């Protein structure tokens, strides 16, 4: 039993001292500000925990109770949305008129005129819309009243309660020692077999007991009030078996292995619900089943305190051939000994994870009524595109910090990173040809274009008309995925989404989802994608890679993570530390995420989203411009950015007034930061002197004497106005376009 | 839909085949711990038996799709 | 009331972000009950 | 050792008979986690306000003020709610509360026990030995009127019957 | 130590704690000593007002078993701190005597309970006929 609970009873007093001494975590800012930089270096490293503390114990203190808070707010906000759907929003009549009334959840005061953003969403409802898609979740939970609303909400307040204070129990009462945290094995068993494995079940559970048979009453066309409480489908298995059969056998076919018995429930239909344009409920069903199955199964593979399972270092060590040296070794002391090491996987998979979310809930719409609801469907996929890519450059931020800090070469000898590190040149110079090479013929070949047809010379395009650059490969695959149902899936009755081909699916006359074919600006745009990830990983990686040594600064490890600089000598090493990758990097992103959301917006609205009217053809939101228009710049310039800013800023006088001031004050934003991004400290500092020398004039210079903020903060402050300001614009310019015509 | 069918001898055979199948196969490739009266104990015997019920449903299931039984 | 928590309420940034929310709520306060000010009255 | 009033559970051990009306009872463990100073003071606090509630019931059954209409105790709630009484009655226990904050923070800092007000204006309190037994006295039926408001509230819920019609009738 | 015939088979006091093991034996002794003389009592005498696994669904409706799940769920949460405080740190003959009826106990019940799904009748009804 070398797996076992250990805890320090009592290790920190719940004190109020400490509140009132800012900055008694780091010696050097323990002792007070002089200067202004005290104040930014306060709040800069106060999450640094490794940078305060040297044990590990410590370290791995702060972060399971800070975990807890986080939980705690999430909590918090989710029962906050909760108890907005409850009592602030229009829930109710959205579910008699799915197709009709617009979702909001936010009603605002009336003061200074403001009242006007209390637009008439419908259902004798004035409010400002909400896009995050609740509605259709609710829905798809079953909730089906306000009352049980307003008993989520209070389910979320009494678990933001538990998560608070647990962080402080785990803290100050009963913080769990070192090795505890370093049961990697026991973590990952619990993590697959009890968080992921039984949260499906039980979500499955509900979804069988609850989702499916109030969402077959709706669908059929029941009234919301007319609709038996969900504890009557749990009770009288008579009710549930009228509307699924296969209730009235119970659980003896599910332990005497004759499951064929619940298809009635446990369905592989694919395709969407004809009714709300969504997933088959009952497919989802079968899917948390089944995906619950093999998340226990996976979480009994590691071993614990019972000799089965397997050594995750026995793994490692195990995997070496003859082209990588000792091979994982020493990779399973990295991984239970760096935190950072640990939070720079967990990031780039969350991220990645968070960007296949957006594609695969556009494509193949889980909820009732959401597909159709077009300001959702743009948000959700906006949203989770801006929270993959954040997180993916978070990832190459922490690896940074891994390879300055907590590497060791000493434990790392002829390991995948002792050989990654010693052939870094080849690998960032063989990145580097790629993306000039993408560069030049992806972007190069708009150029050519808007030349070409600027010139007159439409003939000598890369275009569908003339030359043509076609993805057969994605084409090809698009035809494969619609001949698996009955082939290659043969129990699968429809395609896993018509977005391959097949159908229209129209939801209210509005297409819910319908092939989007791909041709030369498909391809195009595909090889700009390709481009902008593959320099956006050159940036990140060269960081990485050249972090703690370079042929330009040999002890750039020495430097730290974070440096300015190492002087303007060697030529000038301005932006030289890892830092300042992930600072390079995240413009990169946004470049990358920018693209994919226009290629996304202009797409469906082009190509997909619509209103289908008789003879059964579908008139597009930007009636199919996107193929002969997203091959130019001035294209995208005139037909998808100059075409479709008109809501935005005609929105004045209207609801959507909000989204034109959002606009311009974040237009104002963008342009601010480019005073940080364009300047030096040592001329701001200079001017600040003047502005003291006034000060000492009329004796009312003060104590902490200010300072222009330091190098890497005028960069950290211009980054995070330029991503406030370049993406709260297109929020804006997404929100009331999409609104308005969709 | 993949036929099954209702609990027989015949699916007892292919559970009780599968669950011994697991027990001799956990006293060889169990790495970490008179055939089966050395160091056998709970865990061992708990764990191949979860194997068997994996391995004899899929078999199961598998042979029903097939028309085997 | 604890004196350690009094100086942790003294701190600049819960001061500022009290007194800042203090005023904006009766310039808010003096907007919902005299609006549309753009003169003084004379 | 073990709980006076749980035999078979151990007795917590920030209840060493420190308080009276102290039986060991705190299976939770919440004095293991609370200042039992703060928890003393709302036991003694709901207890209250417990007490003047089940009074409060009961006379108001047998009599109601004539500028008042007559009408049940849950009704009296929500007619007053929307009079005006009930914002009145709300107003001046808030007020009171606010000396109770400072009475509260006096306890945390030791210098006040948990539910002592220093209110004795008819003298009832004589020496030491009679105000333990009126304490433990007050505790018992702190208690057992939280349980009892339970009662009178659920029971008209279920029934729509009065405390003591439901007494009289049944 | 009580009861100890060297029955333990399968090793189970080898992977679970013996305090824990005789608890949770002993709650289902005492559990199962209620239910086997509760289903053998309804067919014997019957309380005004008032056939063994469908009456848990003919009571349920009324509020009973709620009632008594209620009032067990609040003797176990105390029972279950009791367990916590036991497992954190001639009358041996009786102790004896009540965990060898409590196993009959609990052979007798699954007996009767099956005895209904054979016949839908209780025991000694069935014993009767
Ligand atoms: C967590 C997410 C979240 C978010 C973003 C919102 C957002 C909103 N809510 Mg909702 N709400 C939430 C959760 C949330 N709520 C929860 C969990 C509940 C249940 C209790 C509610 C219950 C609720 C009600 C009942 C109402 C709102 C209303 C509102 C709106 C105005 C709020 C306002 O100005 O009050 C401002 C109120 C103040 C008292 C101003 C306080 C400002 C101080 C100075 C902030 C300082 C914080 C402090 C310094 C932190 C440090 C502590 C210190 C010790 C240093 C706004 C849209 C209102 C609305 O929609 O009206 C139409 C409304 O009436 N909310
Ligand atoms: C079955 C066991 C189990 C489960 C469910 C979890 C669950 C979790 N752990 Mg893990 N953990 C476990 C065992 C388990 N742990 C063990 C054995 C160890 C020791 C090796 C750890 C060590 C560990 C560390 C070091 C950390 C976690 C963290 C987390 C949280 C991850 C963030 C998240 O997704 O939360 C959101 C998802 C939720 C579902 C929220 C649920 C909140 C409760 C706690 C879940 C369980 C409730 C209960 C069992 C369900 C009752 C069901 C009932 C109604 C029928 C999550 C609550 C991290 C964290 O955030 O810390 C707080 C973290 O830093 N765990
Ligand atoms: C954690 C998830 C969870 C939970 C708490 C439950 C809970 C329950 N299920 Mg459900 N169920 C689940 C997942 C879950 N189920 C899944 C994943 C499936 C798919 C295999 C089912 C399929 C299912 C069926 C088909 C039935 C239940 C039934 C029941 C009830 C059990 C009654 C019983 O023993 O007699 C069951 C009857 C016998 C003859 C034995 C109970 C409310 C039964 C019920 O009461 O229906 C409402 C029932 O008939 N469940
Ligand atoms: C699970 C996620 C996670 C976690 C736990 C951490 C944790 C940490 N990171 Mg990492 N990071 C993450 C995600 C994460 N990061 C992501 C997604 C990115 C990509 C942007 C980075 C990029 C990154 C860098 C580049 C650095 C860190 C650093 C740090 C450490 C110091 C934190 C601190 O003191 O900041 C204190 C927190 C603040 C000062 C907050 C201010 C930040 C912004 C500007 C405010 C937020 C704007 C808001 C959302 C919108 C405002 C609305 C507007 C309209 C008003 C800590 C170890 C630093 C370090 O040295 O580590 C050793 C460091 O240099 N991280
Ligand atoms: C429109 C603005 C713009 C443009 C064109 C570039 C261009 C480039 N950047 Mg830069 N960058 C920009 C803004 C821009 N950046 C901003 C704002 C930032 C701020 C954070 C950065 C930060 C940055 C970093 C950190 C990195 C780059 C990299 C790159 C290169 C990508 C490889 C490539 O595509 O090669 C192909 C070249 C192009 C697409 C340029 C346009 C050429 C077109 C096809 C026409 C060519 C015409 C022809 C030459 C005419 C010849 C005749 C004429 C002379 C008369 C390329 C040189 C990466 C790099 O160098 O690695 C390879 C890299 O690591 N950039
Ligand atoms: C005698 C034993 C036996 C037999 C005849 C089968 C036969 C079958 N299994 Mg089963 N299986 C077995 C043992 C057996 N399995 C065991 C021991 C396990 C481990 C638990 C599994 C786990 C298993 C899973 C998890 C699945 C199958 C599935 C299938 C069927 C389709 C596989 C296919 O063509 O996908 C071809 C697909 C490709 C991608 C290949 C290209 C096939 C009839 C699958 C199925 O559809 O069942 C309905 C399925 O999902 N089997
Ligand atoms: C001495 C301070 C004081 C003052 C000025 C008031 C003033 C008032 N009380 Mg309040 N009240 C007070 C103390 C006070 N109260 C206290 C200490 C309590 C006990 C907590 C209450 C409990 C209370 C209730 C329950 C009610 C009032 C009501 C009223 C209103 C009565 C209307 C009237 O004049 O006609 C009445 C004239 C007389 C009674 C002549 C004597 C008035 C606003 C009533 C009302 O109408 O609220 C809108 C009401 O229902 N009061
Ligand atoms: C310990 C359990 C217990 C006890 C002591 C009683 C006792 C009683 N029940 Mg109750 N009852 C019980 C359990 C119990 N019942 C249960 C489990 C249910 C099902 C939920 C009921 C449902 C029930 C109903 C529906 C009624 C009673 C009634 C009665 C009274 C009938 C008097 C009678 O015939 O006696 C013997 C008397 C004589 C031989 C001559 C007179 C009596 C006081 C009746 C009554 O009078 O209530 C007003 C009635 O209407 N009982
Ligand atoms: C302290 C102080 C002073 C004072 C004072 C004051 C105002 C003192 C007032 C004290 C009061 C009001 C005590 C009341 C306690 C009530 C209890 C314990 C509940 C019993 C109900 C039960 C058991 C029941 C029940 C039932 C249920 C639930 C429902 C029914 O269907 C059935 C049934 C009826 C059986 C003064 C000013 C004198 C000065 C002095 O110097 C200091
Ligand atoms: C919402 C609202 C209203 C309201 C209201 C109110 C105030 C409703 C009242 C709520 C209360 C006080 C519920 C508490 C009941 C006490 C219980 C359950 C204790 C049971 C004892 C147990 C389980 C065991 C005891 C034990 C046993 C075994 C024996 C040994 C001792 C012990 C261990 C203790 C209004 C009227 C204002 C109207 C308004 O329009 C809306
Ligand atoms: C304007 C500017 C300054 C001067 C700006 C300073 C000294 C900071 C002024 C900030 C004031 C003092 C407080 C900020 C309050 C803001 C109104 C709201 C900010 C939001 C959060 C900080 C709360 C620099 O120091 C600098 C340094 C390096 C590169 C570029 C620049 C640069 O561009």
């Amino acid at each position: 039993k070398k797996v076992s609970i250990t805890v320090d009873r009592d290790p920190v007093a719940t004190s109020f001292e400490k509140w009132a001494q800012p900055g008694h975590f780091s010696r050097t800012l323990a002792k007070g500000p002089k200067t202004t930089t005290w104040i930014w270096n306060l709040h800069a490293d106060v999450h640094d925990f490794d940078s305060h503390t040297n044990s590990l114990e410590d370290i791995s203190r702060k972060i399971f109770s800070a975990h807890f808070g986080q939980l705690s707010i999430i909590f918090l906000w989710l029962s906050g949305m909760y108890f907005h759907g409850a009592r602030f929003s229009n829930y109710s009549a959205w579910l008699s008129n799915p197709t009709a009334v617009k979702p909001s959840a936010q009603v605002v005061w009336p003061i200074v005129g403001q009242e006007v953003l209390n637009g008439d969403v419908g259902g004798g409802f004035q409010g400002v819309q909400v896009t995050s898609g609740f509605f259709q979740i609710w829905r798809s939970s079953g909730i089906t009243s306000e009352v049980e609303l307003y008993w989520c909400a209070l389910a979320g307040l009494i678990m933001s309660g538990l998560m608070i204070f647990a962080g402080w129990f785990h803290y100050h009462k009963a913080a769990p020692k070192l090795e505890w945290f370093q049961n990697a094995e026991s973590m990952l068993n619990h993590h697959l077999s009890g968080l992921l494995g039984l949260g499906c079940l039980s979500w499955a559970g509900h979804q069988i007991h609850v989702s499916l048979p109030v969402n077959k009453l709706l669908d059929a066309g029941v009234a919301p009030q007319e609709i038996p409480l969900p504890h009557e489908f749990l009770v009288n298995r008579d009710l549930m078996a009228q509307l699924y059969p296969s209730f009235s056998k119970g659980l003896v076919p599910f332990f005497t292995l004759n499951w064929s018995e619940y298809s009635d429930f446990l369905t592989f239909k694919g395709g969407l619900n004809p009714v709300t344009g969504g997933l088959w409920l009952s497919d989802t069903a079968h899917h948390h089943l089944a995906l619950a199955v093999l998340f226990i199964v996976a979480g009994h593979m590691y071993r614990t305190n019972w000799g089965i399972g397997h050594s995750m270092k026995e793994i490692l060590e195990a995997h070496k051939g003859p082209f990588t040296g000792e091979g994982h070794k020493g990779l399973y002391e990295i991984l239970t000994t760096s935190w950072h090491a640990q939070l720079a996987i967990n990031l780039a998979m969350l991220g990645s994870v968070s960007i296949i979310v957006a594609h695969h809930m556009y494509a193949m719409p889980p909820y009732p009524y959401i597909a159709t609801d077009y300001p959702t469907q743009l948000s959700i996929f906006t949203h989770h595109m801006w929270i993959g890519g954040f997180c993916v450059c978070g990832g190459a931020a922490h690896a940074g910090i891994f390879m300055v800090r907590d590497y060791n070469p000493a434990q790392n000898y002829n390991n995948l990173l002792d050989r990654v590190i010693r052939h870094r040149d080849a690998i960032i110079s063989h990145l580097n040809w790629i993306c000039i090479f993408l560069g030049f013929h992806s972007f190069g070949l708009y150029i050519h274009n808007d030349t070409m047809r600027a010139l007159g010379r439409t003939q000598d395009m890369f275009s569908d008309t003339a030359i043509q650059l076609k993805p057969v490969f994605a084409q090809w695959v698009q035809s494969i995925h619609t001949l698996a149902p009955g082939n290659t899936t043969p129990n699968a009755l429809a395609t896993a989404s018509y977005a391959f081909g097949g159908d229209v699916v129209a939801v209210g006359n509005k297409v819910a989802m319908m092939p989007i074919s791909l041709g030369t600006a498909d391809f195009m745009v595909h090889h700009i994608h390709a481009f902008t990830i593959h320099v956006t990983v050159l940036i990140l990686l060269k960081g990485v890679l050249f972090s703690r040594n370079s042929r330009l600064i040999p002890d750039k490890a020495n430097l730290g993570f974070r440096f300015p600089c190492d002087g303007p000598g060697r030529g000038g090493t301005c932006q030289s530390s890892a830092w300042d990758s992930v600072f390079l990097g995240l413009f990169w992103m946004y470049n990358c995420i920018s693209v994919v959301i226009f290629h996304f917006s202009w797409k469906m609205q082009s190509d997909v989203w619509g209103t289908v009217q008789s003879d059964g053809t579908v008139t597009h939101i930007t009636g199919g411009n996107f193929a002969q228009s997203a091959i130019t710049i001035n294209g995208w310039l005139r037909d998808f950015l100059w075409a479709q800013a008109s809501q935005v800023i005609q929105s004045y006088g209207s609801a959507l007034s909000a989204y034109g001031l959002i606009f311009l004050g974040a237009h104002f934003i963008w342009a601010f930061s480019l005073m940080f991004l364009f300047s030096g400290r040592g001329y701001w500092q200079e001017l600040i002197e003047s502005i003291v020398w006034a000060h000492n004039k009329l004796n009312v210079a003060p104590a902490i004497q200010p300072r222009a903020l330091s190098i890497t903060q005028g960069r950290a402050v211009g980054l995070a106005h330029y991503l406030l300001g370049g993406i709260g614009t297109t929020w804006a310019f997404f929100l009331a376009r999409i609104i308005s015509v969709g | 839909v993949p036929q099954t069918v209702a609990w027989s001898a015949k699916t007892g055979a292919v559970m009780v085949l599968s669950n011994i199948l697991c027990i001799v196969a956990g006293r060889y490739v169990i790495q970490v711990k008179s055939g089966s009266f050395a160091g056998f104990g709970l865990p061992e015997l708990l764990a191949s038996t979860s194997l068997g019920h994996i391995v004899g449903s899929g078999a199961i299931l598998g042979l029903s799709y097939v028309g085997v039984l | 009331m604890d004196s350690n928590f009094l100086k942790y309420l003294s701190t600049a940034p819960v001061l500022f972000t009290v007194w800042l929310s203090f005023t904006a709520s009766f310039i808010i306060e003096a907007n919902r009950f005299f609006p549309d000010m753009l003169y003084f009255p004379m | 050792d073990f709980s006076a009033a749980v035999p078979f559970l151990k007795r917590p051990s920030n209840l060493d008979g420190a308080y009276i009306g102290d039986v060991g009872f705190d299976p939770l463990g919440f004095s293991d986690v609370f200042d039992l100073r703060v928890l003393r003071e709302a036991e003694l606090k709901h207890g209250r306000f417990a007490m003047l509630a089940v009074l409060g019931f009961i006379v108001q059954e047998l009599y109601t003020f004539p500028f008042f209409p007559k009408m049940a105790p849950v009704d009296a709630h929500d007619y007053f709610v929307k009079q005006g009484g009930g914002s009145q009655i709300i107003f001046w226990i808030s007020f009171v509360e606010l000396f109770g904050v400072v009475a509260l923070f006096e306890t945390l800092q030791g210098k006040r026990e948990p539910g002592d007000f220093a209110f004795d204006p008819l003298g009832l309190a004589k020496d030491e030995a009679t105000l333990e037994r009126y304490r433990l006295a007050e505790v018992k039926h702190a208690r057992l009127a939280m349980i009892a408001i339970g009662g009178f509230i659920h029971q008209y819920w279920v029934t729509k019957q009065t405390v003591l019609e439901q007494l009289g009738n049944f | 130590v009580p009861g100890d015939a060297g029955f333990d088979p399968l090793t189970i006091s080898a992977w679970l704690d013996s305090r824990w093991l005789r608890e949770a034996e002993i709650k289902h002794c005492r559990v199962a000593m209620l239910a086997a003389a509760g289903c053998i009592a309804q067919d014997i005498f019957q309380f005004p007002g008032a056939k063994m696994t469908a009456l848990h669904d003919a009571a349920v409706k009324a509020g009973s078993m709620g009632q008594m799940l209620f009032w067990i769920g609040f003797v176990e949460a105390i029972s279950t701190a009791a367990t916590i405080q036991m497992l954190q740190g001639g009358r041996a003959r009786m102790e004896l005597s009540e965990i060898k009826n409590g196993r009959l106990a609990m052979i007798g019940f699954s007996g009767m309970v099956h005895h209904y799904f054979i016949t839908g009748k209780g025991p000694i009804e069935l014993l009767t006929s």
